[PDB]
């Protein structure tokens, strides 16, 4: 049941990370809309910069450091 | 790469902390395990959390009645259950072992469940087999060809070590 | 010059802790495993001096899982396409 | 070969052995029997021939030493020619047959004096 | 506080060694380490490896180090200073100091300059950690005791100790 | 020889209380039948998360329901 | 986030304490005469400090006890295993390991 | 004390067996991380101000030596994140590699050190040890092997049995006329290296055989050149026909066995079309030979025996093994096609 | 990323001059034993911030020679100045 909570979580948290990043600019030398960094295909958990963009203010402070420096 | 819309999500997330959590919790899985051990399933032997949302909505629901079945026979032992065990460092489950009897004293009488000790969350079960089991692993390109093999029948030397003139 | 007696009886000496996917004792895995797995069974019957020129896909990217090498550039460029123009219309996002 | 950190392995049962009177096993230890001449005169002996129990042990030791390390080479040789036809054998497309021809064919510079 | 308190350590770790690397007296050597030492005990206190950082205090800043001061009473030089007093350490100092802020000033004082400075990003801590995990007496280091598969690990460095003292009973 | 361990006891009776602990530490191991249950439970203390197998056929045991007959005898434990 | 709050908040009251003392009468008006006078009891004591050997080796000698201490320090936590008996065989080599290399020394520490 | 020294004397070898038997980079660094740790007791014997004026001079020269390995370890710890043992998967690793490891052979540059320590070494008993650290490295660069920048380990090698050569022309001491002209057949065995690295060991084990029978004949008392010149007078002439026997070969003339490695390792570096290269290190390690002739011109021509020397006694050394080697140094030549396909 | 270039312009440690001279030997074998640290933290990141889970007593192993070794090179430290008094790197006397 937890488990079925996060994954739900990181595709919501994409897709946001997405489709308000492709209605930023539509540029002629842009990228083509959510690429692949690899060749590869199959679901690669997505690194920290994934999730949480240039945003970095405080609640990625407490998501990156939370656990370690206290309760 | 391909992510589903906004959509199929904002659904009924069960919203409670993480003292009433734990606080029951026990009664919870071991009676149920309708989609769960197989939602494990869907992920375990097919990976990418993506391809597989289905029984996600599965697993969250039963929850969702449960809790709802709850509120309904008696919230009046629990809410003073959880209460203790939210009093508070660590969550200890040794200190409202007296207390146990009343939250459980007719759940597993009236509605009829049971006390799963020690048999819960062990005895690495089973499921079965609905979806097509997937061939075609996770990235799984080509093989590529091997090198053809040498033994035949051998011989000594041909006519001795042919080094610079050393016969033999 | 490289004798392997490991190899010929029976003992291990290390062989376990040499390569990123053998064991990790409670069953836990690395970040790049899942491309190990994938990389060794491309080379193996090969004699490794046309695995260099053979196979090389599967390990490119297996180095860029690693180091994250290529995805960090990708990510930086969107502070250019984004955060010259802050002033210039669309904020990106709305909050929330 | 195969069977690692092994002298030599069974599959030298089929090699003639090298039996004696072969002049290097004779050769071997000759250049001990010059040898064992060497040890007593290094000391002032002075004999040139001393006890033939240091005169002799040498002469022993060498030839079957010799001859116990001349049954593997002449196997090693062996090993070699064997993975190479076999080699030759297939692959007949890097094999080639060569034509027969040479007089009434060939020119050749021709550069007399 | 901010998500570069890492980045603060290690710029002045790198600039904790460049006071003992040129030639300061080494009665204030030491004072190059301890804080060297103690800095870079910082950094790995990030991260999550915390067993394997706290040790360092223990078995060699700690440890170690007190050996290096309980001599230089033996070799004990004439007559100690202040380092960066004279003209002879002075002098090489600052170059070393200005080499890599003159670095760390164009590395990214800008867009991007060049590119062999420019792919490595900042300040998200963009890799510092991935998703989410269980628990193993952390889920890292925390299991560091192998005394299961290591072996033949252990038994060298085991038995190479022991020789230690035996060579060293002797020459003295 | 008894002699010579009454006195060395007359002088250091001090590392001879180390000695005295310095075996009887490693001889017992191989003695006393309460060992061999302690590997017995520090086998199988789920640190893990079991992962219920396929069934077809066989199957040998382990039905879906856990508390259903399934396997090994575990409680010899909880009465100890 | 609060450890090094409670950190520079230690040093800060100490690194105060020093000048609030050692300081402020150090600059009151009283007399306070250069006179080499100080260095009490030894009055000059002109030498280099001596190499004396049964001082040094007591460095040595702890440095190396030292390492395996944290080589053993790991047993708590490996007390949870599968195969324990590797445990148990090898645990316990690492102190003979460690008291062995006392006896042989043992022969001679001189005057510790 | 005698028990121990067949301990300690013991573990070295322990400390190269973990060299050649292992799969793994951190085994290479503890393998020969415990001969610096276990060689210098060794030099000490004698307790005088040389030996420790020497291994400390030795010692921060291994220290390094190693310390920089670790570090090009630790590169390729990054990049394919898998150790073993195999080419290393980055430049910065080999030529971090290759030319720092050059220190314990030392090769063409790193060695002010070489002279500096098997000179003056009290102990010339031996220092017939320092065929081992031959021997640890060798047994990386074979694993190795492909992968090396192939510009350097020339440029190493042909910068070496040069320098090495010209070296001693000036020297009299002869610990010295060893460590010189030992430099020089490491020019041989790393210029081979990476054209068929077998061909190489044939040059490394003649050459453990013949540096070997070396030395166990200048123990008796022998030390300086000029107390050669006291030695056939004196000691024994049967010596002398010995001396003479070797140190011709050892730059080597056909009939002997020292021209067994060029004779067959031509065969090599030519079928490569590579025809430029060995003569300039054939033609080399001629005045390589200039040290060996006028060595020799000191025993055969009965120079002013010493004094009134009057040795009646016989001997009692240990002369372990050397009424062997010089029949195996000299006479093998006309013995062997093997040692290509033996050791292979 | 950064913490990669800091710290191994740290582990330019080496620098020689001030890794053999000038006197005071004692500042010379000081930048040899602090040469850890910049092989230590540089090899406590790669091993951590990906879990390998295994090599992670390499760390403890780089040390635990790292000082017994280094603590060796000591000793002969007092034997030159014992007999001297200064260390002083300028002591030559074999020569060549
Ligand atoms: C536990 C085993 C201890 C091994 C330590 C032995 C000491 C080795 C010292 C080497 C001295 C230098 C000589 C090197 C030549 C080795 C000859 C050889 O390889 O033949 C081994 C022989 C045959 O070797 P082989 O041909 O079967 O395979 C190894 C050959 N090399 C190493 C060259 C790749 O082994 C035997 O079985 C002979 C008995
Ligand atoms: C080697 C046998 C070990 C197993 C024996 C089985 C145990 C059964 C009971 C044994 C009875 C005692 C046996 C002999 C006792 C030794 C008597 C003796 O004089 O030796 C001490 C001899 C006499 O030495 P000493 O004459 O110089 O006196 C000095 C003694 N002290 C230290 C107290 C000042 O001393 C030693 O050499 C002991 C040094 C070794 C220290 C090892 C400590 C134990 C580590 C754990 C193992
Ligand atoms: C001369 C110095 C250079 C030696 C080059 C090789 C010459 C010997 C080769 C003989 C023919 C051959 O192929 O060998 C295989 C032969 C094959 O046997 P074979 O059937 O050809 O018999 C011919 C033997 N001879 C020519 C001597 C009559 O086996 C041998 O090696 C023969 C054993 C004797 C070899 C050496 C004889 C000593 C003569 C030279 C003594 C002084 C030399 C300097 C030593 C110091
Ligand atoms: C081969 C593997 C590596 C071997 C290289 C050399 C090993 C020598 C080891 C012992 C040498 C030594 O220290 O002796 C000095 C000692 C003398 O030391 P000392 O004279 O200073 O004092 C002696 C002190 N006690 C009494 C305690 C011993 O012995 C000798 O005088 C004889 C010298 C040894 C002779 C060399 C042995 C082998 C020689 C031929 C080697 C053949 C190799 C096979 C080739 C294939
Ligand atoms: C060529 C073919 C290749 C194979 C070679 C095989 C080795 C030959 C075996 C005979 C070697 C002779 C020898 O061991 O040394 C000679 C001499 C001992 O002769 P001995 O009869 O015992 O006289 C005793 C009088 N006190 O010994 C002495 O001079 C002094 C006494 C020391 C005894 C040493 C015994 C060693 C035996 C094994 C030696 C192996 C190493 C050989 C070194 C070269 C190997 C290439
Ligand atoms: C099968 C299971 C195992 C069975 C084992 C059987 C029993 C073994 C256990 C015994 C071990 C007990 C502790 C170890 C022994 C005591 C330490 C010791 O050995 O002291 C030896 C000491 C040496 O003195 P000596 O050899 O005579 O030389 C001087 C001659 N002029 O002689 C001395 O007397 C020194 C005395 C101590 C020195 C300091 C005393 C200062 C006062 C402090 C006392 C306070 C401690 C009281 C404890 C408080 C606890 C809360
Ligand atoms: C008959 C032997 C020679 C006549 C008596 C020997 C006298 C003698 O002891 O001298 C040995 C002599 C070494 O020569 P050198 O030392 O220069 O002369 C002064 C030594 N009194 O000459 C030597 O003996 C040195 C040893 C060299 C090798 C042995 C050769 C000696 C000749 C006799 C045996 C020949 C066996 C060879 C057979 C065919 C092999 C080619």
């Amino acid at each position: 049941l937890l488990q079925a909570e996060k994954d739900r979580r990181v595709l919501q948290m994409l897709r946001e990370n997405l489709e308000e990043e492709a209605t930023v600019m539509k540029d002629v030398p842009g990228w083509k809309v959510g690429e692949s960094v690899f060749h590869t295909t199959r679901w690669v958990t997505p690194m920290m910069g994934e999730l949480y963009g240039l945003r970095a203010s405080e609640e990625v402070l407490s998501a990156t450091y939370g656990f370690i420096w206290y309760t | 790469v391909e992510l589903p819309s906004l959509e199929d999500l904002k659904v009924q997330e069960v919203k409670v902390s993480s003292s009433v959590l734990k606080a029951a919790a026990h009664h919870y899985g071991a009676q149920c395990d309708k989609p769960n051990k197989e939602f494990m399933l869907c992920r375990w032997e097919e990976k990418d959390p993506r391809r597989c949302l289905e029984e996600g909505k599965l697993v969250n629901q039963c929850a969702l009645e449960f809790f709802r079945q709850i509120k309904r026979h008696c919230a009046e032992p629990f809410t003073e259950y959880w209460t203790c065990i939210d009093y508070s460092g660590l969550q200890l489950f040794r200190r409202c072992r007296k207390q146990q009897a009343q939250f459980d004293e007719c759940v597993l009488d009236k509605l009829g469940w049971v006390r799963p000790d020690l048999g819960d969350l062990s005895k690495v079960t089973k499921v079965k087999t609905d979806r097509p089991l997937p061939e075609n692993p996770y990235h799984s390109r080509a093989r590529p060809e091997p090198n053809p093999e040498v033994e035949g029948d051998l011989k000594p030397a041909r006519h001795g070590s042919r080094l610079f003139f050393w016969t033999m | 010059p490289f004798f392997d007696v490991q190899k010929r009886l029976g003992v291990d000496l290390d062989r376990w802790m040499t390569i990123q996917s053998a064991e990790q004792p409670h069953k836990i895995p690395s970040r790049c495993h899942a491309f190990e797995k994938e990389w060794i069974e491309c080379a193996h019957g090969i004699g490794s001096i046309r695995a260099e020129k053979e196979c090389k896909i599967e390990f490119e990217d297996f180095r860029e899982c690693l180091l994250r090498q290529k995805t960090m550039k990708r990510l930086h460029a969107i502070r250019r396409q984004r955060e010259k123009l802050i002033k210039e219309g669309k904020y990106t996002p709305p909050p929330h | 070969g195969r069977a690692t950190f092994q002298f030599l392995p069974d599959e030298a049962r089929s090699l003639p052995p090298p039996k004696l009177t072969d002049p290097r096993l004779a050769f071997v230890g000759f250049l001990g029997y010059c040898s064992g001449l060497i040890d007593n005169a290094i000391r002032r002996r002075p004999v040139l021939l001393a006890g033939l129990h240091r005169q002799l042990l040498y002469i022993t030791s060498f030839v079957f030493v010799g001859y116990y390390l001349l049954k593997r080479q002449d196997y090693m040789y062996a090993v070699r020619d064997h993975d190479m036809f076999s080699y030759i054998k297939s692959h007949p497309e890097d094999f080639p047959e060569k034509d027969k021809k040479t007089y009434g064919e060939v020119f050749e510079e021709f550069h007399p004096v | 506080m901010m998500l570069y308190i890492v980045f603060i350590l290690s710029v002045i770790f790198v600039m904790g060694f460049v006071g003992f690397s040129s030639k300061p007296s080494p009665i204030y050597g030491g004072l190059g380490l301890i804080v060297s030492g103690g800095v870079g005990c910082g950094i790995v206190l990030n991260f999550g490896g915390s067993f394997l950082g706290l040790m360092v205090f223990l078995i060699y800043l700690g440890g170690m180090m007190v050996v290096f001061g309980y001599t230089t009473a033996m070799a004990t030089e004439q007559y100690p200073e202040i380092w960066l007093s004279n003209k002879a350490v002075l002098g090489a100092f600052v170059t070393g100091l200005l080499m890599e802020f003159f670095m760390v000033y164009y590395v990214l004082k800008d867009k991007e300059v060049e590119v062999v400075f420019e792919f490595n990003g900042l300040g998200d801590w963009v890799i510092y950690d991935t998703g989410d995990s269980g628990f193993f007496s952390e889920e890292a280091m925390g299991i560091a005791a192998l005394y299961s598969y290591g072996t033949w690990l252990v038994i060298v460095t085991g038995w190479s100790l022991l020789i230690g003292v035996v060579v060293i009973m002797e020459i003295t | 020889v008894a002699a010579f361990l009454k006195n060395v006891w007359a002088k250091e009776p001090v590392l001879v209380a180390s000695f005295a602990i310095a075996g009887l530490a490693v001889i017992l191991p191989t003695l006393s039948p309460y060992t061999k249950y302690s590997l017995m439970i520090n086998r199988a203390t789920p640190y893990n998360y079991p992962v219920p197998l396929r069934d077809d056929g066989n199957m040998p045991d382990v039905p879906s329901h856990p508390q259903d007959p399934q396997g090994p005898s575990l409680e010899w434990l909880k009465r100890l | 986030m609060n450890l090094m709050l409670a950190l520079l908040t230690n040093f800060t009251l100490a690194t105060l304490l020093v000048i609030i003392a050692f300081w402020l009468p150090q600059l009151n008006v009283y007399s306070e005469k250069t006179s080499p006078y100080e260095c009490g009891f030894d009055p000059m004591g002109s030498a280099r400090l001596p190499f004396s050997m049964k001082f040094f080796l007591v460095a040595i000698t702890f440095l190396l006890f030292d390492l395996e201490i944290a080589l053993l320090l790991p047993l708590p936590w490996a007390s949870q295993t599968a195969n324990l008996n590797t445990m148990l065989t090898m645990a316990l080599f690492l102190i003979i390991l460690l008291a062995v290399s006392l006896a042989y020394e043992w022969t001679q520490k001189g005057l510790e | 004390n005698p028990i121990i020294f067949i301990i300690i004397l013991l573990t070295i070898m322990l400390g190269t067996i973990i060299v050649m038997i292992s799969s793994h980079w951190l085994l290479v660094w503890i393998g020969f991380e415990m001969n610096m740790l276990a060689i210098i007791p060794i030099m000490m014997k004698n307790h005088n101000p040389r030996a420790t004026e020497a291994s400390t001079k030795y010692f921060l020269t291994q220290s390094t030596a190693s310390m920089l390995l670790m570090m090009a370890v630790i590169i390729n710890l990054m990049f394919s994140g898998q150790w073993t043992v195999m080419k290393l998967f980055n430049p910065m690793a080999s030529m971090l590699m290759t030319m720092a490891l050059a220190m314990k052979l030392g090769m063409a540059p790193f060695h002010f050190w070489v002279p500096e320590v098997t000179q003056g070494i009290p102990l010339s008993s031996g220092l017939i040890l320092l065929t081992w650290q031959k021997l640890a490295p060798m047994s990386v660069l074979y694993q190795i092997f492909p992968s090396i920048n192939l510009n350097l380990i020339l440029t190493l090698s042909v910068l070496s049995i040069l320098i090495g050569g010209w070296g001693g022309l000036n020297q009299t001491q002869l610990r010295k006329i060893m460590a010189y002209s030992s430099i020089a057949h490491m020019g041989w065995m790393t210029a081979v290296l990476p054209y068929n690295p077998t061909m190489t060991l044939l040059n490394l084990i003649i050459y453990i055989i013949m540096t070997s029978t070396m030395f166990t004949m200048f123990m008796a008392n022998s030390t300086t050149t000029t107390l050669s010149l006291s030695h056939t007078w004196n000691k024994t002439p049967i010596m002398t026909v010995l001396i003479l026997a070797t140190l011709l070969s050892m730059g080597g003339l056909p009939p002997l066995s020292g021209f067994m490695p060029k004779w067959m390792i031509i065969q090599e570096m030519t079928k490569n079309n590579s025809i430029i290269l060995p003569t300039f290190m054939a033609i080399t390690a001629l005045l390589n030979l200039y040290f060996y002739m006028r060595l020799t011109y000191s025993t055969t021509l009965t120079m002013f025996p010493s004094t009134n020397n009057m040795k009646m006694k016989w001997q009692f050394p240990l002369m372990k093994k050397m009424t062997f080697l010089p029949t195996m140094v000299v006479l093998s030549t006309m013995m062997l096609p093997l040692t290509p396909m033996l050791s292979v | 990323s950064m913490v990669y270039m800091n710290i191994m312009m740290a582990f330019t440690v080496s620098l020689v001059g001030l890794l053999m001279y000038r006197s005071h030997l004692m500042s010379s074998l000081l930048c040899l034993e602090g040469m850890m640290l910049s092989l230590f933290v540089m090899a406590a990141l790669t091993i951590l911030n990906s879990h390998f889970t295994l090599a992670s007593m390499m760390p403890i192993i780089l040390l635990v020679f790292a000082a017994c070794e280094a603590a060796l090179g000591l000793s002969l430290l007092v034997m030159v100045s014992n007999t001297y008094g200064t260390d002083y790197v300028q002591n030559l006397n074999l020569l060549q």
